[PDB]
Parts: structure tokens; C-alpha cells; sequence
């Protein structure tokens, strides 16, 4: 068994983490005390579930996860929320004041204050770790926080951990979710500051979380709960296989042996299915063929664009509940002559399909209903740069009149900072463009 | 995050005590200082304005140079609420005059405001920054209160300093050396401020009015205006929700370029109340981004929004403000900049102001402003040319060059306006 | 269609399914930046 | 009220149909680059896809269909009916390279006229001036009198629901010079017709009408059944073949387009595809009709306001 330690940086990373773990929790039968009933070596084991939960002599099975927020309200809610008793205090890490929005005060003045002590509570953890795979980072790209101090840890982590892998579940900016106007240059600065330094990145983008919480939940305005849940269950979908039992994606360095063949090419598409409402009485229950199908369907994507427009390099299927593998090649098969799905030409065209077949866990009370089956798809798909084109395009229209600019000059980042981000940006969409466009 | 309140001079400590009153009151704290509300979102974020026998005291400096207006406080409504070493003031006044208030009667007082300021901000967990109500027309808001402003910089020069600054306009006017003082006072505003709502008394009277239908406004009135902007600009302070605002956030999503920090508040429904019929929610955003209904007198189609932050009070379908604040631009997207992406932003707040079920309140940073500048600059320079009552100045040690001075600084903050009228 | 490297266990099972074969700055670099 | 922008001012037809949006009072149009448009009449070249249908609050068209490019090039048109399953045909010219299939198109070669394009009986000859290689048709349909070729223009819409409308009204685009089998009478291109005419008709622009009355006098037959039944087949095999990689069904924006097909006509009535192309102009005679009807079933069936097509 090896360990993987989670780090939740900025509200977003934090309040998603809550959510995860939240649903961790259920899904391994781990009371929010902290009691397992079904863990019967008291104190110890290297179980999969090991990978994610410590235990004390007392029982009690502690998350391998740090919180850490510049400002102190978000993680105050996890303090004295439902789960207090699953954290000690040392995990849970706030500053005094947050970045304000800000990628250089995160990262440059307030980062230089706080990176110490959050590198020595992440050594806590290490140091209880038989054998440490690496990281799981949580963070939205547009938070002060999130991308400016996100950005520091990671080239932190790289040197303190050299040999370890490092994972990134990114919340992409959306308008329709509260961002700031200058997030834009948040995301440009930090996924430029980040990007040698993480091994495999999933986006998320609020955009396509709240849509499919509009037309899916029926939730007219969905809140931040909303979104985390649905995002949390897709996180959960592509944590388990380094929490249960199985073959595939089973430690963190197979997600880049089959996720990502180039490393800088390292953001996989994910598309999950079905999602559906809770308070829908009576719904068929969707089938192999049906639920597989939908992870072609845009509407179904975490990041909204189009895959046919592009040319895939490594795809994952990540079954849950009641499925073999027969009904899964019968539904390739048949998407096969009906879906256009190009693979580049140095690539096998192919799948790697897990199944487990526990269905997936819901959170009493919530808005999604309990699915005998579903499916998380992974493809590292060149049609995800049309996320940075549209990111990269908002940028420059802001850059061209400098505006916003001087606040982050003013906290001792240089203007050529920008510019220097901006062109690493389009070399990685004219990587895209390369691999996946012929003229 | 402490904030720092501070009114000086006559319309900034009446303009100041009506603030009081109006959130007191949204707070549920009574004018003896004891908390009788009903819910819970009252006390959440209530340090933010108030210090805590279980009692809320405002985090609240009084300054003035004479003792006429703070006497008026202590005996108003909520006066037992302030801190009673809080009021701080002298004997001999400011007589209307800039100078007096920034070089000899003021400079004289400011230090006993400073040890107060101190004070305050040593009992702060996480000082957030300041904010001053104050007229830039008269001299002891004007002249001390741009003075304390330099002061305050000085001694936190890593905090955010805001203000609610009162313009002042003929058709409500005390003095004829009104444009002298607002244009000595805008120049320090440029400078040692990170976010100022301009708060035109031109605008205010008009308001008054055409739409109120009050044919003699008072001073009462207009400030019935103003203390209705300024609970709603400042309710994603106080209030925990959605989106838990501060002075550096917005003065980060709301200011591109330094010096462009001027914002025009919009209200709605503008009232003077008597009516009891609620507004639907296309009629708030209606009211709201009409001329007549902003705070200052500057015709938005003048110019152009480079930001806008919005926030809905009272209990009302999201999905319809989403909706509506969505349709005002996608329907007038000329007078939003193309170079600042997505830049309308929509808050909600449950709990709505006194008096009304639902209200809205808008903050702008409008190119349109540059006309509040070129009226001022205008009425400076038809005196200044003929250097009409500058003795009042010259007789505190000015000299002209800083009047000179001043009108090119003011020009200058028009024409960067202007700059990005036609970007 | 192949279908290679079938792993089963009591929890579930993984494979691969082929349709069609094909044709770092140092610790004191960062805190001079900072 | 409904937003939209313009972004090809050399566009022919969109100059009309922007023209109309207005003129009903409910249509406003922004700057070119304001994203918060409901319908982008886009530009040829690079049209930014990917920014389209991100603005919150806002329904998004655009007249082009992302994909569209792989039918309305000559090469990847031959290369889309060689490959695809369900046209790889008979309707299709033999079609073959770069300055590869050059040792198939030698294979055949062994009446052995061809066209390169992107005229000879002597392979050596165009080989070298490269591009496909398309067999020429010795034999077309002769308009008499005058012993002259002519090709057949159809403008078809596609809407955002991926409903193929043939407009009712086509053009002959004729040759004023009698066709010699042994290069003006050998196309009819019209600017090259009226720079190498207006002989027989008015601009060597023929319509339905006129050419159905001919087909009656001359050959005892109709339009509709010797030409428009196969042209029918052909619009609807390349463009079905293409929906599932084109289609905006389920995307997060919704296109619509107009086709223009070029036609062939042979001595034995048999109608031939020579190319299609994504961004036609219209015949001046029909732009009033044709672009209102863009507006009707493409525009204002997504966007309401307060058949010219037949249906395939
Ligand atoms: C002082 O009250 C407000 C301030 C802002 C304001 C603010 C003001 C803006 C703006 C953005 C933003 C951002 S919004 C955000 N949501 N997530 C991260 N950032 C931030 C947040 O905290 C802030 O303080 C910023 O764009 C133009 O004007 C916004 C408001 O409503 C929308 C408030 O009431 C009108
Ligand atoms: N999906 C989701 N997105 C969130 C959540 N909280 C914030 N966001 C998004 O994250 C971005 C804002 O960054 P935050 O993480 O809130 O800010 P932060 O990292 O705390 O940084 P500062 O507050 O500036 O110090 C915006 O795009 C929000 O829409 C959340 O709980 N869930
Ligand atoms: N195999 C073929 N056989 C007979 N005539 C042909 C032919 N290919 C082309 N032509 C003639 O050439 C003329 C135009 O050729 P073609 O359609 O290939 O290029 P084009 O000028 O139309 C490019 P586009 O219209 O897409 O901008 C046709 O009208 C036709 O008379
Ligand atoms: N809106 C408003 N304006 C005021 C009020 N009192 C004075 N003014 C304006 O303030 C300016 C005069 O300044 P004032 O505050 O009285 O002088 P000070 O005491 O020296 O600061 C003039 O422009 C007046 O119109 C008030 O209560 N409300
Ligand atoms: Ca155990
Ligand atoms: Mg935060
Ligand atoms: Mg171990
Ligand atoms: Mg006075
Ligand atoms: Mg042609
Ligand atoms: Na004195």
C-alpha cells in the first residue's frame, strides 16, 4: 500500500475538499467520528482504503489531507462542521488576511509568509506515510489564493518531493459562478507557474457544473453545495481506483502512464453519466450502452467543447455499480460506427475499462439520486484547448490596455510576468493545434 | 476585517449619523447598544462596523472643528451609541475654507484624531482599511478630512482607504468658494484613495425634485438618498451570503487603472415612503440603471461602464435578477466596455433595507464621471481666471501655484476618462 | 476487438479493449524570485 | 430584441439577410467583436468556434457549420466520397494529389480526357503544370440551339436542427460558346463567360422555368424527373454522410448554413456532382427570396419574431 496526501488550497479547493471527503467517508463506511465498524485491525492496516484514511489506536480513521486558507472563514466550516472530529486542528490551516482576488499577492506576499508553516504541517503528514506516491491539489484557477499560493506549493512540492507524483483537480472560472474580472489573469499565471510541476491536471469548469444542475437536477439557481456535490462525485469517480481494490489507475504515476503520453498535454477531459435528480420519483434506470454512449455527449463533459474537433490520445472508462465487461465492448462497439472518435495516428485506438461494481455512493439528502450504474470517462482529447483558447483570448483583450495590472505590480510582480505566462500559453495551444489538427 | 469609520465636518458627521441609524437598525442593534433582533445573519459579520457587557459599539470616529454639529449627534436618535471618546473636535471651525481645515485650523487637531484612529485599530484582528464620510465643499471634511486621509496613508500605507464624498453643486450650495475646495480636495482623492463614491448634490437635489416631487428639498431629504446608497453599497460588507465582499476586493475588480476610482451608486426604488406596493424585479433593474436614478448627476450614455457590481436586498427569484441584470446588457452592450471581460457582477441578499421589501443598489465605475469633473473645473475656473476670493486662501499661507496645480491635476483625471470613453 | 490484460477480483475487474493499432528551479532560484 | 454581429462584409448574402434582420425592428446589430450577440454571421476563414456558446444568459447561432470544410474543398471531397462507407458511389467524377494515389490515377489511365483543378488527354502534361485529377465528361448535355455546356447551381440550407431545404429555384450557368471536343466553351464559369455572352439568355443565367420548358420541347421529359430526383439523392447522401461529425444537436451552440452544389449534366440525363461549396453567392434575380427564407426557417425558427424550400 502506498499513501496519497490531499491539499485543499482556497475556498474553493477547501469547500470542494469538504464535500469529497464528506463522500469518502460514506463510500468506506467511516462514521463522522471517525469509527469504521468494518475495519477490523484496530490501529493499523495497510488496506486500499489506507491510502486515503490513517487510524489511530482509538480507531479513529484520519483523512491524509491539509486545508489551507489565506482567510479563516471556509475552513472554520470545517472545524466546526459535521466531520470536526475527523480532523485535528494541525490539518486546518488559515492565514489572517486572503489575496484579495490577486495571483501575485497570493503567491509573492502572502505566499512567502505562509509557505513554511503549510510545507511543515504537509511534513507531519509525510513522515506517517510508509511510502508516499504523492499529491492530490484542489484549487480553483481564479481565487487569489487558489492560483497564486497554489502555484507556490507545487513548485515547493517538486523540490521537497522530488520523486513524487503530483495530481490537480482545477476549478476552471465561470462567469455564472461569482468570478472575479481579473480571473483570467489569475488562470493564465498560475497554470503557466504550475505546469512543470504537475503530472496530470483534471479541469472542471463551473460552467459546465452549473448547466448540467440547471437541465439535469432541475435546480433553477444551484449553490455552491450544489456544484460541490456533483463535482465531488466526480472526483470520487476518479479517486477510487487508488482506494479500493483493482488493477487500473491503482497508484498515481498509471494516471500519467495512461492518461498523458506528452507531459505538458496533461489535462484529460472527463465526462461523467448519469446524473439525475432525487426528486425525480420513477426514472429507467440507464444501461451500459446508454450511460457509455452519454460520455460522448457534450452536454455531459466537465469542460464544455468538442471532441470531434480533435483527436484523442488516451481514453479511460470508469464503471461503477452493475456492469461487465461484455456490455462494454457490445456499447463500443456500437458507439464505434456512430461517433466520430479519431485517435492520432501514433496512438492505439482503444480503451482501458474498470469496473467496480459497488453502485455509487449519494449524500442523504441531497439532490442527486442513487444510480445502479454509472460511468466516469477520462480522454486526453486536443479538443480541451478551445478551454484555453476562449481563457487566453480573455486575457489579451484585458492585457492590450493593461488594465488591472497595477495590482499586481504593486505587490512586486513585474509586468514582463505576464507576458511570459501569455507566450507559455501559446506555445501549449500550438502543442495542441500540432497534435491534433491537420492542414 | 475591521473597518474603520470616520465622519468630519458638518455634512460628513449628518450624512455619518444617518448611516449609523440605518444599519443599527438592519443589525438590530438598538440606540442604547443592545442587540433585540430576530435573525442571525444580523450578528454574523457584525465586527466588521462594530466592537463589542454584550453591548455593539460602533467602530466609529467623529471629527470636526467646531462642536455645532457633533452636539446635534450626541442628542439625535442614536447618539448614546458612540463611543464617547470617539468625538473629537475643536472651537474655532474651518469658516468654509480648505486652508483652514488642511493647513492651520485642522492641522492643529489632527494628531488627537490619529491617537483615536490608533486606538481603534489596535483593538482590530485584521484591520481592513478606512472609510471617511465627508463634503468636499466646505473646509473641515474637505480640507482636514483629505489632511487625515494623507495622515492615515502615512501610518498604514498598506491598508485601503475609502470614502463617501459629497459634491458640491450650485443648486444646493452654502458658499461661492465651493469649487476652490472640492478642487483642492479631488486632487488629494486622486492620490490617497483606493475607492471614493461620488456623491453628487447636484444629482440629490435633482432626484428631490422631478421623481420625489418635493418641491423644497432639505438637507433631510437629500440625505434620506444618501443613506439609503450607502446601506446598500455597503451591504456585502456587513452580511455573510454567496459573496463575502471587502474594501481590497472591490477596489481590486472594480479599479483598472490607479486614479480611476471614482465610482456613481444607483439606488432603487428611490423614495422620499408612502407606498406599499412592491417592485417586480424588471422594475428594480429598471429604476436602478436609469439617470435618474444615480447619485450623481452624469448621464451614463455619456459615457461607458468599465465595471459594475450590483446587489439585489430582499426575497425574490434569483433566476429572474440573473435574467434581468443579464438583459441590460445584452441590450444597451455599447455603453459596457469590450475590453473587460464579463464585467457586470449580480449579488443577493436576503435581508432587505427598512421600509422595503425589496430594494436594489448598483456601484459603477463609469467614464460618465468625467462630467461631474468638468462641471467642478468649469466653476473653478470662472473665479480662478479672475482669482475671485482667493484671499480667504492666500491669508492661510497658499499661494496660487497650488490652486494652479490643482486645476491641471483635475483636468488631467477628465481627460484620462476621456481616454477610455473611446477605447 | 481485442480485449487484453483482463484483471478480476472480488470488488471488480479491469481491461484494455483495442479496436485499431497506430500507424525544475531549486529551492534558493525560488526564493530569490519571491 | 435580438443581438447579432457581422463579420464577412464580402458576404453577398448576409449583407442581404443582415439587411432584413433589421428592418423588422427586433433585430440590433453590435460591433464585431461583442460577445454578447444571439447570431455571429461569421467570417471564411478561422471562425472562432470555441467561443461560441459560453456567454451565460444567451442563445448563440452561427451560420456556418464547424466541419463543413471536409465537403466544400475538391480534395478533401474526394477523399471524404473514397473513404466514407456509406459513398465510396457512381454520381462522382473518378477523382484523384500533391506537387498519395499518383500511381492509381497512372493505373486507370492505362476517351482518356481529365481535369486538374484545386484540361488534357496526356497525363505528362498536367502532372507537371502541379491538386485533384478529375475525369473529365466527354459527353455532357448540350443546350441547343448553340451546341453549349452548362452546369447546374443548387443553394440548400441546412438549419440548426439538421433539416436539408433545397431552394426551389436553381441555375443553369451556361456556355455562349458551342462546345469543341477538340478552354471558354469548356467552362462555364460565369465570370469567365462574361470576360472570354448574353447571347441566348440573360447573363448565361438560365432558370427552372426556361430549362423545364426545354427539357419538355426537346427530350419529352421534366426537370423534376430526368435531373431533380438524382440532385435530391445527392444533396441528401453527402450531407446525411457528414451529420454525426457536423451535427450541433446537443452542442452548447446551434449552426445553421447554405450550400451552394455544382452539377453536371450528361448526354444520357445522368447527373454528376462536380463540387460543393460552403460560402455560394446567389443569382442577383434571387437574392430577395432566397435570403428571406434563410431568415424564416434558419434564423427566426431559434429566434422568434412577435415554402420557397422543398423539404429533403
Ligand atoms: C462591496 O460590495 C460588493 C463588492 C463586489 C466586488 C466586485 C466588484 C466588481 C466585480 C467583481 C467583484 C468581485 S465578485 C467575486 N466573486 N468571486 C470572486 N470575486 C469581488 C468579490 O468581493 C468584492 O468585494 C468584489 O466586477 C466588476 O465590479 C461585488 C459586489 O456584488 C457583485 C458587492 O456589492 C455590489
Ligand atoms: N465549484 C466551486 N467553485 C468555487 C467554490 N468557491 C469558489 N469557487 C470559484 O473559485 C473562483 C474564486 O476563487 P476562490 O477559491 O473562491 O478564491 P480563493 O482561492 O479563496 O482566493 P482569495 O479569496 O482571492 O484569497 C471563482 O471562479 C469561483 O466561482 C466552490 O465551493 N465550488
Ligand atoms: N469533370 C468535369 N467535367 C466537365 N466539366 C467540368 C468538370 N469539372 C469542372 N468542370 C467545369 O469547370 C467549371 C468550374 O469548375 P470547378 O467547379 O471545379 O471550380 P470552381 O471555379 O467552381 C471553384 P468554387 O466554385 O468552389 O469557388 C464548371 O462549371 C464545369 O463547366
Ligand atoms: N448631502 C448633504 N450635503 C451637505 C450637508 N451638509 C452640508 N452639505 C454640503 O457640504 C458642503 C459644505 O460643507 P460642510 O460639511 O457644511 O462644511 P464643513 O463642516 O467645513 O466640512 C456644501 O456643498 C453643502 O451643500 C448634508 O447634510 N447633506
Ligand atoms: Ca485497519
Ligand atoms: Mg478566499
Ligand atoms: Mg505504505
Ligand atoms: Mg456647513
Ligand atoms: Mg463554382
Ligand atoms: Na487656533
Amino acid at each position: 500500500m502506498r499513501e496519497c496526501i490531499s491539499i485543499h488550497v482556497g475556498q474553493a479547493g477547501v469547500q470542494i475538499g469538504n464535500a469529497c471527503w464528506e463522500l469518502y467517508c460514506l463510500e468506506h463506511g467511516i462514521q463522522p467520528d471517525g469509527q469504521m465498524p468494518s475495519d477490523k485491525t484496530i490501529g493499523g492496516g495497510d488496506d486500499s482504503f489506507n491510502t486515503f484514511f490513517s487510524e489511530t489506536g482509538a480507531g479513529k480513521h484520519v483523512p491524509r489531507a491539509v486545508f489551507v486558507d489565506l482567510e479563516p472563514t471556509v475552513i472554520d466550516e470545517v472545524r466546526t462542521g459535521t466531520y470536526r472530529q475527523l480532523f485535528h486542528p494541525e490539518q486546518l490551516i488559515t492565514g489572517k488576511e486572503d489575496a484579495a482576488n490577486n495571483y501575485a499577492r497570493g503567491h509573492y506576499t502572502i505566499g512567502k509568509e505562509i509557505i513554511d508553516l503549510v510545507l511543515d504541517r504537509i511534513r507531519k503528514l509525510a513522515d506517517q506515510c510508509t511510502g508516499l506516491q504523492g499529491f492530490l491539489v484542489f484549487h480553483s484557477f481564479g481565487g487569489g489564493t487558489g492560483s497564486g499560493f497554489t502555484s507556490l506549493l507545487m513548485e515547493r512540492l517538486s523540490v521537497d518531493y522530488g520523486k513524487k507524483s503530483k495530481l490537480e483537480f482545477s476549478i476552471y472560472p465561470a462567469p455564472q459562478v461569482s468570478t472575479a474580472v481579473v480571473e483570467p489573469y489569475n488562470s493564465i499565471l498560475t497554470t503557466h507557474t504550475t505546469l512543470e510541476h504537475s503530472d496530470c491536471a483534471f479541469m472542471v469548469d463551473n460552467e459546465a457544473i452549473y448547466d448540467i444542475c440547471r437541465r439535469n437536477l432541475d435546480i433553477e439557481r444551484p449553490t455552491y453545495t450544489n456544484l460541490n456535490r456533483l463535482i465531488s462525485q466526480i472526483v470520487s469517480s476518479i479517486t477510487a481506483s487508488l482506494r479500493f481494490d483493482g488493477a487500473l489507475n491503482v497508484d498515481l504515476t498509471e494516471f500519467q502512464t495512461n492518461l498523458v503520453p506528452y507531459p505538458r498535454i496533461h489535462f484529460p477531459l472527463a465526462t461523467y453519466a448519469p446524473v439525475i435528480s432525487a426528486e425525480k420519483a420513477y426514472h429507467e434506470q440507464l444501461s451500459v450502452a446508454e450511460i457509455t454512449n452519454a460520455c460522448f455527449e457534450p452536454a455531459n463533459q466537465m469542460v464544455k467543447c468538442d471532441p470531434r474537433h480533435g483527436k484523442y490520445m488516451a481514453c479511460c472508462l470508469l464503471y461503477r455499480g452493475d456492469v461487465v465487461p461484455k456490455d462494454v465492448n457490445a456499447a463500443i462497439a456500437t458507439i464505434k460506427t456512430k461517433r466520430s472518435i479519431q485517435f492520432v495516428d501514433w496512438c492505439p485506438t482503444g480503451f482501458k475499462v474498470g469496473i467496480n461494481y459497488q453502485p455509487p455512493t449519494v449524500v442523504p439528502g441531497g439532490d442527486l439520486a442513487k444510480v445502479q450504474r454509472a460511468v466516469c470517462m477520462l480522454s486526453n482529447t486536443t479538443a480541451i484547448a478551445e478551454a484555453w483558447a476562449r481563457l487566453d483570448h480573455k486575457f489579451d483583450l484585458m492585457y492590450a490596455k493593461r488594465a488591472f495590472v497595477h495590482w499586481y505590480v504593486g505587490e512586486g510582480m513585474e509586468e514582463g510576468e505576464f507576458s511570459e505566462a501569455r507566450e507559455d500559453m501559446a506555445a501549449l495551444e500550438k502543442d495542441y493545434e500540432e497534435v491534433g489538427v491537420d492542414s | 476585517r475591521e473597518i474603520v469609520h470616520i465622519q468630519a465636518g458638518q455634512c460628513g458627521n449628518q450624512i455619518g449619523a444617518k448611516f449609523w441609524e440605518v444599519i443599527s437598525d438592519e443589525h438590530g442593534i438598538d440606540p442604547t447598544g443592545s442587540y433585540h433582533g430576530d435573525s442571525d445573519l444580523q450578528l454574523e459579520r457584525i465586527n466588521v462596523y462594530y466592537n463589542e457587557g454584550n453591548k455593539y459599539v460602533p467602530r466609529a470616529i467623529l471629527v470636526d472643528l467646531e462642536p455645532g454639529t457633533m452636539d446635534s449627534v450626541r442628542s439625535g436618535p442614536f447618539g448614546q451609541i458612540f463611543r464617547p471618546d470617539n468625538f473629537v473636535f475643536g472651537q474655532s471651525g474651518a469658516g468654509n475654507n480648505w486652508a483652514k481645515g488642511h493647513y492651520t485650523e485642522g492641522a492643529e487637531l489632527v494628531d488627537s484624531v490619529l491617537d483615536v484612529v490608533r486606538k481603534e485599530s489596535e483593538s482590530c484582528d485584521c484591520l481592513q482599511g478606512f472609510q471617511l464620510t465627508h463634503s468636499l465643499g466646505g473646509g473641515t471634511g474637505s480640507g482636514m478630512g483629505t489632511l487625515l486621509i494623507s495622515k492615515i496613508r502615512e501610518e498604514y500605507p498598506d491598508r485601503i482607504m475609502n470614502t463617501f464624498s459629497v459634491m458640491p453643486s450650485p443648486k444646493v450650495s452654502d458658499t461661492v468658494v465651493e469649487p476652490y475646495n472640492a478642487t483642492l480636495s479631488v486632487h488629494q482623492l486622486v492620490e490617497n484613495t483606493d475607492e471614493t463614491y461620488c456623491i453628487d448634490n447636484e444629482a440629490l437635489y435633482d432626484i428631490c425634485f422631478r421623481t420625489l416631487k418635493l418641491t423644497t428639498p432639505t438637507y433631510g431629504d437629500l440625505n434620506h438618498l444618501v443613506s439609503a446608497t450607502m446601506s446598500g453599497v455597503t451591504t456585502c460588507l456587513r452580511f455573510p451570503g454567496q459573496l463575502n465582499a471587502d474594501l481590497r476586493k472591490l477596489a481590486v475588480n472594480m479599479v483598472p487603472f490607479p486614479r480611476l476610482h471614482f465610482f456613481m451608486p444607483g439606488f432603487a426604488p428611490l423614495t422620499s415612503s408612502q407606498q406599499y406596493r412592491a417592485l417586480t424585479v424588471p422594475e428594480l433593474t429598471q429604476q436602478m440603471f436609469d439617470s435618474k436614478n444615480m447619485m450623481a448627476a452624469c448621464d451614463p450614455r455619456h459615457g461607458r461602464y468599465l465595471t459594475v457590481a450590483a446587489i439585489f436586498r430582499g426575497r425574490m427569484s434569483m433566476k429572474e435578477v440573473d435574467e434581468q441584470m443579464l438583459n441590460v446588457q445584452n441590450k444597451n452592450s455599447s455603453y459596457f466596455v469590450e475590453w473587460i471581460p464579463n464585467n457586470v457582477k449580480t449579488a443577493v441578499c436576503d435581508i432587505p433595507p427598512r421600509g422595503l421589501k425589496m430594494s436594489a443598489t448598483f456601484i459603477g465605475n463609469s467614464t460618465a464621471i468625467q462630467e461631474l469633473f468638468k462641471r467642478i473645473s468649469e466653476q473653478f475656473t470662472a473665479m480662478f481666471r479672475r482669482k475671485a476670493f482667493l484671499h480667504w486662501y492666500t491669508g492661510e499661507g497658499m499661494d496660487e501655484m497650488e490652486f494652479t496645480e490643482a486645476e491641471s491635476n483635475m483636468n488631467d483625471l477628465v481627460s484620462e476618462y476621456q481616454q477610455y470613453q473611446d477605447a | 476487438m481485442e480485449v487484453i490484460e483482463l484483471n478480476k477480483c472480488t470488488s471488480g475487474q479491469s481491461f484494455e479493449v483495442i479496436l485499431k493499432p497506430p500507424s525544475d528551479p531549486s529551492l534558493e532560484e525560488i526564493q530569490k524570485k519571491l | 430584441m435580438y443581438t447579432f454581429v457581422v463579420r464577412d462584409e464580402n458576404s453577398s448574402v448576409y449583407a442581404e439577410v443582415s439587411r432584413l434582420l433589421l428592418a423588422t425592428g427586433q433585430w440590433k446589430r453590435l460591433r464585431k467583436d461583442n460577445p454578447r450577440f444571439n447570431l455571429m454571421l461569421g467570417e471564411r476563414n478561422r471562425l472562432p468556434f470555441g467561443r461560441l456558446g459560453h456567454e451565460p444568459g444567451l442563445v448563440q447561432l452561427v451560420n456556418y457549420y464547424r466541419g463543413a470544410d471536409k465537403l466544400c474543398r475538391k480534395a478533401s471531397l474526394v477523399k471524404l466520397i473514397k473513404t466514407s462507407p456509406e459513398l465510396s458511389c457512381t454520381w462522382f467524377p473518378e477523382s484523384y494529389i500533391y506537387p498519395d494515389e499518383r500511381e492509381v490515377f497512372l493505373a486507370a489511365y492505362n476517351g482518356n480526357v481529365w481535369i486538374a483543378k484545386s484540361i488534357s488527354s496526356e497525363a505528362s502534361e498536367l502532372l507537371d503544370f502541379i491538386h485533384v485529377i478529375q475525369k473529365y465528361l466527354e459527353k455532357p448535355l448540350l443546350l441547343e440551339p448553340g451546341h453549349r455546356k452548362f452546369d447546374i447551381r443548387s443553394w440548400v440550407l441546412v438549419d440548426h436542427l439538421y433539416n436539408i431545404y433545397l431552394y426551389r429555384e436553381g441555375v443553369l450557368r451556361t456556355s455562349s460558346e458551342p462546345y469543341n471536343s477538340a478552354k471558354t466553351c469548356h467552362l462555364t464559369n460565369h465570370c469567365i463567360q462574361k470576360e472570354y455572352y448574353g447571347r441566348y439568355e440573360e447573363g448565361n443565367e438560365m432558370f427552372f422555368e426556361e430549362f423545364n420548358q426545354y427539357l419538355m420541347d426537346a427530350l419529352n421529359t421534366t426537370l423534376e424527373n430526368s435531373i431533380l430526383l438524382q440532385i435530391k439523392h445527392i444533396i441528401r447522401s453527402c450531407l446525411m454522410c457528414i451529420e454525426p461529425a457536423i451535427s450541433t444537436k446537443h452542442l452548447h451552440y446551434q449552426s445553421f448554413q447554405l450550400f451552394g452544389f455544382d452539377f453536371m449534366v450528361d448526354e444520357e440525363l445522368k447527373v454528376w456532382l462536380i463540387e460543393v461549396n460552403g460560402a455560394p453567392a446567389c443569382a442577383q434575380k434571387l437574392y430577395a427570396e432566397l435570403c428571406q427564407g434563410i431568415v424564416d426557417v434558419a434564423i427566426s425558427s431559434v429566434f422568434p419574431l412577435a415554402s420557397i424550400f422543398i423539404k429533403l
